[PDB]
RNA sequence: UGGGGAAAGGUUCCAUGUGAACAGCGGUUGGACAUGGGUUAGUCGAUCCUAAGCCAUAGGGAAGUUCCGUUUCAAAGGGGCACUCGUGCCCCGUGUGGCGAAAGGGAAGCCGGUUAAUAUUCCGGCACCUGGAUGUGGGUUUUGCGCGGCAACGCAACUGAACGCGGAGACGACGGCGGGGGCCCCGGGCAGAGUUCUCUUUUCUUCUUAACGGUCUAUCACCCUGGAAACAGUUUGUCUGGAGAUAGGGUUUAAUGGCCGGAAGAGCCCGACACUUCUGUCGGGUCCGGUGCGCUCUCGACGUCCCUUGAAAAUCCGCGGGAGGGAAUAAUUCUCACGCCAGGUCGUACUCAUAACCGCAGCAGGUCCCCAAGGUGAACAGCCUCUGGUUGAUAGAACAAUGUAG
RNA sequence: GUGAAGCCAGAGGAAACUCUGGUGGAGGCUCGCAGCGGUUCUGACGUGCAAAUCGAUCGUCAAAUCUGAGCAUGGGGGCGAA
C-alpha cells in the first residue's frame, strides 16, 4: 500500500503530465512518465478515418516506411475508396454530357 | 401515468418565472427539440445543431433555417411569388 | 440484472429451436414492460 | 465631481470589444471583370456559426480567372441555401435565392440582402437575421433606385449597387424570454463589458447629474438640448415629444 | 535482445568483425542451454533444449572469440 | 519528405560523381 | 504532525571541536560560535514556436523632453549553377522585423548497486533520437522504374522537380454503461516468528519482473453472396433496415492482454561454517486458484444543455501533376538489414513552514499542487488501529475567595 | 432526497382521446463533508498569540461557485452589481 511520488520538476496534473504505474524487480512501486495517444488520420471528403493506417504523433511518421504509410491505388493516403469510387463515376458521366450538349448546339442550330 | 396536466416540458422550472412567462417558453421550446424529415434522403432525423442551423444525421446534409424552426411563414411566402414572378416573366 | 437475465435465456432458446422468431420477437416486448417478474415465470409462460 | 460613466467609454482600455474566437468579417468579393460582364459559380462547403452574432455565416470557395489557385470567401447565409448548393454572382446571374446580382437587373417587389451603398464598398444595409430591403422603382436615365429601408427610411443608390436575393437566416430569434439573469450574462459576456448597469438616481452627486438627495428623484427636467457640453447629455436626448405613443406615427 | 531461430545463421552472426565475446549459462532445473553473443548494437540468444547437441556447436564456432560458463553468483 | 532530406540525397550523388570523374 | 515539488530564502546541508553572547528556566545539546568538506546529464528543464501584450523601420504632429503609427499614400525580398581563382550568369516575387509561457505546443533512458553529505547524471548491464559521411548483403532493370487478392487491402525494398489540394498538431461541461493496470479481500502450499491454566489443523510476515523488441488476439467501421410484412435485429437508456436488414464468410485503427527474449546471473527469505583486521565461503526456496453496484487512473461507444458552440504558430506526412535522369554486362536519387564518427552552454546541496518564505521575532495569522491502508457506517462524517513520525512548547508543592471552559 | 421531456406493455371508447404499471435522469431545485463567507452570544483577550485573533453556533456547496501565473487602466486620473 505503499504512495508515490512524481520523478521530475513539474508538481500539476496539466494534460501533458501523464504517469502510469508499475512495479519494479526489486519489490518497489514506481511512477513511469508516458507520452500522448496519436490520432489516425481522416479522409479528405467524407471525414471517416482511413483503414490501414496507424495512428501516431505528428512527428513518428518520418521514421517509417512508405508502405506503411499509404494505400496501394490512387489516392492512396486522405481519400477512403468510397469517395474515390464516386469520382471515377461523375468524372466520366459530366464529359460524356458536354458532348452531346456542344454537337447539340453546333448543329442543329448554326445549320445556316 | 401522464406525470403532469398542463405545464408539459416546461416543468423543469418548478415555481419561479411566473405562470404567464412559462407558457412563451414551452411554445417555443417543444417545436425546436423535435425531429423533422429530410427533405433529401426522405429519413425522418433532421435536428437543431445552432440557433439557425440544421443538419441531417443521415445524409450529412446542412441547411440554414428559422430560430426555433426549419421554416418561417415569411421566407415560404416569398419563394413562391419569387417562383411565379421568374416563370411568367421570363417565359 | 434482471433484463440481461431474461434476454439472456431468450437467446439460447431461439438458437437450439424451442421457439421460432416471430415468438421470439413478441416475448421480447412483453419482457421490457414489467410482466415477467422472475426466470421461473417466464418459462412457466412459455410452455403454455 | 469627477468622470462620469459614459465619457470612460471613449479611451477603449476595459470596454473594447471581444475577437478571439471570431474568424473573419462577412464580405463580398471585389468588384472585378468578369462580374461586371457575366457570372462566375462557387461551391458552399460549411453553414458554421460565430460567437456574439445571429445569422450564421457560409463559407463559400471559388476560383481564380488569372492563377492556378482557389480562393475561399465568407458570406451571411440567406435562409433556405443548403450545403453543396451552387450559387452564381454576376450581371447575368438568374434570379434564385442566395445569387448576387447587381440591382438594376431586378424587377420591382423583390426582396434582397447586403445591400451595397456604393458600388464596391462590400455590403452595408441588411444584415441581421431576419430583414431585408424592398426594391421600388427604377429611374433608367442618370440611374439610380429606389429602395425602402428595414427602419421604414427611403434611400436612393447608385444603380450598380449589389444584392443578393433572399432573407436573412435566423428568423424570429428575439421571442422567447431570456427568462434568467444567467443567461442575459452568457449573450454579453462575448460582445462587450456593458453588463450589469446601475440606475443614475442610486448614484451620489459627484457621479452623475442625476446624483443624490433625501428622496430618489431627478430633480429637472430628464430632456437635454441637442448642443450641451460632453458630461451633460444623461437622459433623452432632443427628444420631439414623449409619453405614450398613442396614435399613428406621422414621420415615414 | 533478439531470438535467433535455428542454428544455421546463429554461426552466421558469430563470425563477425563486431562479435565481441560470448559466453554460455546452463540451467540445470530446466534442462535448458543458452547462447549468447555480443554485437555492437544487439545481444542475440540462441536456445537449445537438448544437451548432446550443445557440445557440438560449442567447438564448431571460431576459435578467435573467448568463451566463458557464468558462475553463480557474480562478485560486485 | 521535407527539402532537407532531399538536399542531402543530392549532396550525396554528386560527391561520388566527382570520384569517378577524377579516377577517369 | 507521513513521502516529494512551484514562488521565496541563500549555505541554513555533512563532519570535528567549543570560553562568552543568543535559544524570555537550565544546557554536556542546537537552524548559534570556530575549522574543513559537499551540487558531474546528447535523453530531466532553459535553449525553439506563438497568444493577450510591448518595441524598432516608412511616414505625420510637437518650441522640446518626445506622441501616434506595426502594413500603413515605401523602389522594402531569396533560390540555383559554373568558374584555376571571390569578383560571371539564370529563375521566382501579393508581404515585408524582434521580444513575450520552468502550469500552453514539443525528437530521444530503464533496472540494480554505491557516499558522512549528490545522482533517471556516478559504476555495471541492456537501449534510443538527430545531424554528417560511406561500404557489404538483399531488391529492381534487355517489356527501363515490383508482385498478389473479385473486393475492403497485403509485403523487408520497390524513381518523382515547379506548382497545387488534404490530414495530424487542434481543444466545452455533465450523466449512466463496458474493457485494462494498481490497491483491497478470500482459499491451499513451503519457510520463520507470537501465544498455550484451557481452547484454537491457530495468528502474523516474504513469495517480485523495468525500458526496449518478436509473435497470437481484443469495441467501432468496411467488403462479398442474397433479397426481408405473419416485419426483423437490438441497448440499463428505441434506434437501425430496398440509399440493401437477418444470416454465412473476410479486411482493418486500438495492449496498461497471453507467450518468448532482457531474466535470475538480479532482488528477497531461511540454514551451516569461518574471525584483530585486509576478510568471508557454501547450501536450499523464490508456487496455485477464486471473487465484486469495492477505491483510484486510463480507453471506447452512446446521450443531455445553449439568443453561451468552447485558441494560434513552429514542425511532420500522404496525394494530383510529369521536370530531369538511368542498364546488358553492369548501374542504382532502392524511405530494406548491418556497419563508421559526433552531439556545445547554464541550473542540480537543503527547507516549503506551530523554527529555514511574509507579518520589527524561533509570532495560535496568511501562502499554489501530487500519492492516499484496516474496522463500524449510505459515506473523504465521527471514534479506534497498522506503515511512517513525534513524546517539542519553564518546572515542584498546596486546593481559599473571584474568575475562563465543561 | 425529489423525479421534468422521450420510450415499453396492458385496459376503456363509435370517435375525439382518456386511465394504470414500469423505464428514463432535467433543474441559476434540496439535506449535508472539504473549500469560501462572517448572523448571534453584543462570549474569550482587550499594556493580547494577533496594530482584527480564538471557541461554540451559523450562510452557500455543480452554479451569477473557488483559484495560480502572464498582461492592461495612474491622482481632479483609474475602477466601481453604487
Ligand atoms: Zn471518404
Ligand atoms: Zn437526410
Amino acid at each position: 500500500p505503499t504512495r508515490v511520488t512524481y520523478r521530475r520538476r513539474n508538481p500539476y496534473n496539466t494534460t501533458s503530465n501523464r504517469t502510469r504505474v508499475i512495479k519494479t524487480p526489486g519489490g518497489q512501486l514506481r511512477v513511469l512518465h508516458i507520452k500522448k495517444r496519436g490520432t489516425a488520420p481522416k479522409c479528405g471528403d467524407c471525414g471517416i478515418k482511413l483503414p490501414g493506417i496507424p495512428a501516431l504523433r505528428p512527428r513518428e511518421y518520418a521514421t517509417i516506411s512508405k508502405p506503411k504509410k499509404t494505400v496501394q491505388r490512387a489516392y492512396g493516403g486522405s481519400r477512403c475508396g468510397n469517395c474515390v469510387r464516386d469520382r471515377i463515376i461523375r468524372a466520366f458521366l459530366i464529359e460524356e454530357q458536354k458532348i452531346v450538349k456542344k454537337v447539340l448546339k453546333e448543329q442543329s442550330q448554326a445549320e445556316k | 401515468s401522464k406525470r403532469t396536466k398542463k405545464v408539459g416540458i416546461s416543468g423543469k422550472y418548478g415555481t419561479r418565472y411566473g405562470a404567464s412567462l412559462r407558457k412563451l417558453v414551452k411554445k417555443q421550446e417543444v417545436t425546436q427539440h423535435a425531429r423533422y424529415t429530410c427533405t433529401f434522403c426522405g429519413k425522418n432525423s433532421v435536428r437543431r445543431t445552432a440557433v439557425g442551423i440544421w443538419s441531417c444525421k443521415s445524409c450529412k446534409k446542412t441547411m440554414a433555417g428559422g430560430a426555433y424552426t426549419v421554416s418561417t411563414p415569411a421566407a415560404a411566402a416569398m419563394r413562391s411569388t419569387l417562383r411565379r414572378l421568374r416563370e411568367i416573366t421570363e417565359a | 440484472r434482471r433484463q440481461r437475465v431474461l434476454r439472456r435465456l431468450l437467446v439460447k432458446y431461439r438458437a437450439s429451436g424451442k421457439i421460432d422468431k416471430h415468438l421470439y420477437h413478441e416475448l421480447y416486448h412483453l419482457a421490457k414492460g414489467n410482466t415477467f417478474k422472475h426466470k421461473r415465470a417466464l418459462v412457466e409462460h412459455i410452455h403454455r | 465631481g469627477r468622470v462620469i460613466r459614459n465619457q470612460r467609454k471613449g479611451r477603449g482600455s476595459v470596454f473594447t470589444a471581444h475577437t478571439r474566437l471570431r474568424k473573419a468579417p462577412a464580405k463580398f468579393r471585389p468588384l472585378d471583370y468578369a462580374e461586371r460582364h457575366g457570372y462566375i459559380r462557387g461551391i458552399v462547403k460549411e453553414i458554421i456559426h460565430d460567437p456574439g452574432r445571429g445569422a450564421p455565416l457560409a463559407r463559400v470557395v471559388f476560383r481564380s480567372p488569372y492563377k492556378y489557385k482557389q480562393i475561399t470567401e465568407t458570406f451571411i447565409a440567406n435562409e433556405g441555401m443548403y450545403t453543396g448548393q451552387f450559387i452564381y454572382a454576376g450581371k447575368n446571374a438568374a434570379l434564385t435565392v442566395g445569387n448576387i446580382l447587381p440591382l438594376s437587373s431586378v424587377p420591382e417587389g423583390t426582396v434582397v440582402s447586403n445591400v451595397e451603398e456604393k458600388p464596391g464598398d462590400r455590403g452595408a444595409l441588411g444584415r441581421t437575421s431576419g430583414n431585408y430591403v424592398t426594391v421600388v422603382g427604377h429611374n433608367p436615365d442618370e440611374g439610380k433606385t429606389r429602395i425602402k429601408l428595414p427602419s421604414g427610411a427611403k434611400k436612393v443608390v447608385p444603380s450598380s449597387s449589389r444584392g443578393m436575393i433572399g432573407i436573412v437566416a435566423g428568423g424570429g430569434r428575439t421571442d422567447k424570454p431570456l427568462l434568467k439573469a444567467s443567461r442575459a450574462k452568457h449573450k454579453f459576456a462575448v460582445k462587450r463589458n456593458r453588463w450589469p448597469k446601475t440606475r443614475g438616481v442610486a448614484m451620489n452627486p459627484v457621479d452623475h447629474p442625476h446624483g443624490g438627495g433625501n428622496h430618489q428623484h431627478i430633480g429637472k427636467a430628464s430632456t437635454i438640448s441637442r448642443y450641451a457640453a460632453q458630461g451633460q447629455k444623461a437622459g433623452l436626448i432632443a427628444a420631439r415629444r414623449t409619453g405614450l405613443l398613442r396614435g399613428t406615427q406621422k414621420t415615414k | 535482445p533478439q531470438e535467433v531461430s535455428d542454428i544455421k545463421k546463429f554461426i552466421e552472426i558469430c563470425r563477425r568483425k563486431d562479435a565481441s565475446s560470448a559466453r554460455i549459462k546452463k540451467n540445470p532445473k530446466t534442462q535448458q542451454i543458452k547462447f549468447k553473443v555480443r554485437c555492437q548494437r544487439f545481444l542475440y540468444t540462441l536456445v537449445l533444449k537438448d544437451s548432446d547437441k550443445a557440445e557440438k556447436l560449442k567447438q564448431s564456432l571460431p576459435p578467435n572469440l573467448q568463451i566463458k560458463d557464468v558462475p553463480k553468483r557474480n562478485k560486485r | 519528405m521535407r527539402a532537407k532530406w532531399r538536399k542531402k540525397r543530392t549532396r550525396r550523388l554528386k560527391r561520388k560523381r566527382r570520384k569517378v570523374r577524377a579516377r577517369s
